[PDB]
């Protein structure tokens, strides 16, 4: 941990030239204020003010006055400084009356823990799996189409192809103070995936966002582009970002029974039940972009319909092995790009929506794969995930449950904001259609 | 069910 | 602060080659008259001339004789002079008989100071907010069409993009003594934003002139072009210096009223009237130039009416949500390319002049955006600022309060040269009447 | 004059293929519907639906419905045509229930025409003189900035200079039925002017319109680009369409008075007074292009007072020496960029009004040259012209007499035409801002 | 309003 | 309601 | 006021 | 009068 006086000692020893206040907006991109290490005392005493309406994005109307209250446990000294030191902390949005900022994704997530902890489970523990595609840049440092090599699941090569840009970015997270587990190859070619501990519901989402940064940093040292697109190309498999998810009462995993036949205790069953019948609402917020759902398509592995197996193709929640623990629930549908804070807390308020209402888990996908007819889907009761960012969108609208959890201001600004970027979309004309069409017709 | 791991014929 | 033996010693000290007498024409432009250091007792003597006339711009007539006065406590030595060390003094002009010169800008804001401290304000704490943008450069050295980057507001680029050079600059303005509160991106692509504390009025004009020349000696370091101009490219936004004004008594906020509903006293109700009533005429002062009302144009947060509010779109005054000794009255038309000293000089005497006749504040605006119709618009008593520089410098012409604040010199060469620029401009054939015209007749 | 027969006869005879159906939107341009030689029958018997909403240009909101009354008078075969030939036909627009169209420019100057016969004045006789620019093409075939030459007044160069473009032009009009008075050289390089012989309004509305489409098609045959913009460029003088205007009554001159000192009677007093009266209502439409108003600019010979002389520098309305039949007089503000119909409707109208209301002519301006200060000239009672679009718009709008010339529906047709025209134009970032700005600030 | 803040899709 | 037409200033 | 008929010299 | 400081615009 750090304390105020730890934090100027380190400012001070280290060099620190210049301080960057870390926040989100909505759409899950790392917005901060930079200061100049003399006003460090006066970030620490929460008296720094900010526009704050700079969390809705392109649809802010009206200019706001917002306080930055850093968390001291988040500081970090980036190590690529080199000569002018840098730090960052992450900071939390409060109104100048002293409330928090409701439209603050970290406050969202925030309170969806409280009102767990008011239920009497202690922590949220989540371990996320971000994987991300590393492209060739041309002269002018823009990506290309080609990837950095052409490996696949597992695969090894040593000189600049298997490992290339993860050996280094796994020595820096170790060195920023990352808990790294593993790191290998994907199943795309050019496709990486670095696996971190365990870790609290905020502590993990901060990661994520940090991880992300570091990536392309790191990233575009060596020449190369990372993204995080859901589905950069067409025909290869795309990019998740599955959580593993257990609630903890007082380091007891409240998701274990040993007595139970598969080790699941009935409040895991009725959180799973729960994040099952939200899942199209919680579709639109897990699933942010127009491109998040051209990776939901049969074939690639990733899930396409609203089930739980512990051994599938592609369900949509599937149980490991482990137990004890390290009993999880992995929900698979969330993109690296979707706002961590947010999809924690939607996926959370929908688990404990099931744990509330004693919900029924319904029957596990056995190895029937999905080639059964619509009529013997709907006869199963197997429900599919939105095809499309508007149907996401309908859903989240006519959801009570979910729309709660992100809380009347900023479900109003994230739908504007998605609506917008739905209608840009759709009047497009793409290269496809000129393809087909002004030839033929 | 499998296309992406197939793609090293293609 | 500094005295006479004070820069001598420093002088000696740091091996100062060359003094620059800084000072400023009507036009904002910092001008200078350099000195070898073997003179410094005899500039510190009050005793150099120089034309004077000079003060006027290219509209001057005859030469004239005037009087070098430096302001000791503006001593600074530039970092980047290196092998030879350059140091600077601001100056003011004084006529051969004693007399201050009535067409000084800094002389000017000095005589509505002295006017105001007659009322019993002792200081006027000004803060203003400066936004510049960052243009590639080509071989040749001339600024291109292309921006140093493309994020968006309040955005995060640790490689070399949004910050590095806004890093340099912050670095230096140390160096210098600024005292800065915060830096970060703004909403438009290669355009940055850095904050100083706030100081009094004559000391917050020479730290916007020296900020100036600062922020363009180090983007020329970087092979960038750095530029204050209010509107340099059509469809994104314009660069603003939204200017917090607070007046002081002997340490007391004058505008604070624990008591009031929202925080503002009478005095501080008074003031905003009084700039309400003569914003139309200020326009020609804050707005100078004729690119300076394509950025007051609707949709990109630049105000167009004459009106303020607490929360709206784009007010003409807005008041931020702080309160206690930081309450303040922002003013939001003023962009960089206007003259520190004159902008400040006639908000000021437009506020003593609410002041003193006690004007009546018109209610705010709410979250009603101006979609409203022209009839609606002055049915409900909202003007609009001038369209363009002709209507603001007639406006100016009858104004006999602010008119009063420039003094009888001052007015007749700022009208004469805006009349010049403004003609200049009219009569041009523009590339947009060519490509709508020339073909269709 | 032609019949139904003799067209029919003709275009057997002539071999026509195909056929213009000609017409004019508000701004001037010529509009058509091609048809094949078997409908002409059905054309001539007023049979043909078209849109209609063409007239209002970019700002029309439905679709109608509207058919063509041909005018068998204005049948002309073009003689560029060779293998197929093409014949026109100038036609009104009717509304269905079998009234004409309000909002036809003609048909608006049909109606002036005939409120002007209610008075006993038979005709009104119009004789324009419309300037236009030849520039050279590059190899895609677009208009260079190079005039096609740089001779002078009245100059001579026979080679390929002096006539080139214009000896084929007026070979092609007269071979099309156009009588030609005369020819020449104009101001600036490249500009030329060819006169016709005087015609009744209507006749001389449809000389104007095809005497454009003609030069422009042989400019292009020739390599070249024709131009009717009023000020192509800067520093040279623009192009005017001086207008001479007399009102006949039986083959009587009725401007014509021997008995007068000037040879003027009381009815041409009170035309001239006033036109002079509603100059600045009609700007809107005599200059009714933003680019019409860098042409008013003084020292081109364009007026840019509303005054009238028999010899000055740029009078608003000039009196030729020329007395009996041939008495004129000269309204040299309309540039050629104006629609003929509307400019000649206004002027019209504005003249009758100054009949029937009997106005006193004001005293005509001597050799004084308007070097007079603005003092002196609203002493003296000179009005100005309008010094742009958007003072012009609001002219025409507060203007009760003229507006009744374009009546209710054209009117607010072309307001908002001109409205969106000036904001689009208003709202510019033009080269010479960047250029005076971006490196001074 | 937005003008220049819908600017990313432009 | 005018998209397409006002074409001609873009 | 000659400003066009002196763009010979000019 | 004053046209060597007008070399600005030109
Ligand atoms: N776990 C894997 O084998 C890869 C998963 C796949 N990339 C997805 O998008 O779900
Ligand atoms: N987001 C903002 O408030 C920026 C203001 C804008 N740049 C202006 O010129 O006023
Ligand atoms: N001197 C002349 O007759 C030319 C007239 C001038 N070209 C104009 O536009 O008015
Ligand atoms: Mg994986
Ligand atoms: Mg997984
Ligand atoms: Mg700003
Ligand atoms: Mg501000
Ligand atoms: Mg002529
Ligand atoms: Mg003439």
């Amino acid at each position: 941990s750090y304390t105020r006086e730890d934090i100027i000692r380190i400012a001070e020893e280290e060099n620190v030239r210049f301080i960057r206040l870390q926040f989100t907006d909505l759409l899950g991109t790392i917005k901060n204020v930079e200061i100049p290490v003399s006003q460090l005392e006066k970030a620490l005493d929460n008296k720094m003010m900010f526009d704050g309406s700079s969390i809705e994005g392109y649809v802010r109307i009206e200019e706001s006055d917002m306080y930055l209250y850093p968390d001291l446990d988040t500081w970090v000294v980036f190590p690529w400084v080199t000569s002018d030191r840098v730090a960052r902390l992450i900071c939390d949005i409060y109104k100048p009356d002293g409330s928090p900022f409701a439209g603050d994704p970290r406050g969202i997530l925030k309170r969806v823990l409280k009102e767990a902890e008011e239920l009497g489970y202690t922590s949220m523990n989540v371990g996320p799996e971000p994987e991300f595609f590393l492209f060739k840049t041309d002269e002018k440092g823009d990506p290309t189409t080609e990837l950095n090599d052409q490996g696949g699941y597992f695969d090894l090569a040593p000189m600049d192809l298997g490992e290339n840009c993860r050996r280094e970015i796994v020595l820096k997270l170790e060195e920023m103070g990352f808990e790294i587990e593993a790191s290998h190859h994907e199943v795309a070619p050019g496709q990486h995936e670095i696996d971190f501990k365990y870790a609290d519901a905020v502590k993990a989402a901060d990661q994520i966002q940090t991880f992300k940064l570091v990536v392309k940093t790191i990233a575009r040292q060596h020449g190369l582009h990372a993204t995080f697109m859901p589905k950069p190309l067409f025909g290869v498999n795309g990019s998740g970002m599955h959580c593993n998810q257990s609630l903890f009462k007082d380091n007891e995993n409240v998701f274990y029974d040993e007595t139970d036949e598969l080790g699941l205790s009935q409040t895991a069953r009725h959180y799973m039940a729960g994040i099952l019948k939200h899942a199209r609402a919680m579709a639109a917020i897990t699933n942010p972009t127009v491109n998040s759902y051209k990776r939901l398509v049969p074939g690639y592995e990733a899930p396409c319909y609203v089930a739980w197996s512990a051994s599938n193709r592609s369900p949509m929640i599937r149980i490991p092995a482990s137990r004890g623990l390290s009993t999880r629930v992995e929900v698979r549908n969330p993109d690296p790009a979707a706002n961590p804070y947010l999809a924690l807390a939607v996926m959370l308020r929908a688990g404990l929506d099931g744990i509330k209402r004693q919900m029924a888990l319904p029957a596990p996908i056995d190895r029937n794969i999905y080639v059964m007819s619509e009529e013997e889907r709907i006869e199963e009761g197997i429900p599919s995930l939105p095809a499309d960012l508007k149907e996401a969108l309908s859903e989240l609208i006519r959801s009570e449950v979910i729309s709660d959890a992100l809380g009347d201001h900023a479900l109003a600004y994230f739908y504007e904001l998605k609506e917008i970027e739905w209608d840009m979309y759709r009047t497009q004309v793409h290269q496809w259609e000129r393809d087909q069409y002004l030839t033929l017709y | 069910l499998i296309q992406g791991e197939l793609s090293r014929f293609f």
